[PDB]
C-alpha cells in the first residue's frame, strides 16, 4: 500500500471546501507453492550385486 | 465494488428464518409456505408448515 504520486499542483483557495473522496483498493500480492518430486526405482537384484 | 463511496445499498442481517433451513425466498423476506430442505445426513425437516 505504497504512497500516492506526488501532487506538484497541490494549490488550493483559502475558503474552499474539500473535494471528493479518495477511495483506494487494498491490493494484495500472492503466490503459490510448487511440488518438486524425485522418484527412483531400483530392482532388488541390482541392489545385491557388488 | 471499489470506487463507490456512499452510493452503495443498505445491508440486511440473516434473521431467524434465513439462518434456518428456510428452503427458498419470497423476495426480501423468507417464504412461509415452502417446507425447508430435508437434512441430507438425517431425515429431518426443521422448517414445516401447519397442516
Amino acid at each position: 500500500d505504497a504512497l500516492a504520486s506526488v501532487d506538484g499542483n497541490n494549490a488550493h483557495v483559502e475558503g474552499s471546501r474539500a473535494e471528493d473522496g479518495e477511495m483506494k483498493p487494498t491490493v494484495i500480492k500472492s503466490n503459490v507453492t510448487q511440488i518438486l518430486r524425485k522418484v527412483v526405482r531400483v530392482s532388488d537384484t541390482a541392489n545385491t550385486t557388488a | 465494488v471499489a470506487g463507490l463511496n456512499d452510493t452503495h445499498a443498505a445491508r440486511k442481517t440473516g434473521a431467524f428464518q434465513f439462518l434456518c433451513a428456510h428452503g427458498g425466498l419470497a423476495g426480501g423476506v423468507v417464504d412461509k409456505t415452502k417446507n425447508g430442505p430435508a437434512d441430507p445426513d438425517t431425515g429431518a425437516v426443521t422448517v414445516k408448515v401447519a397442516q
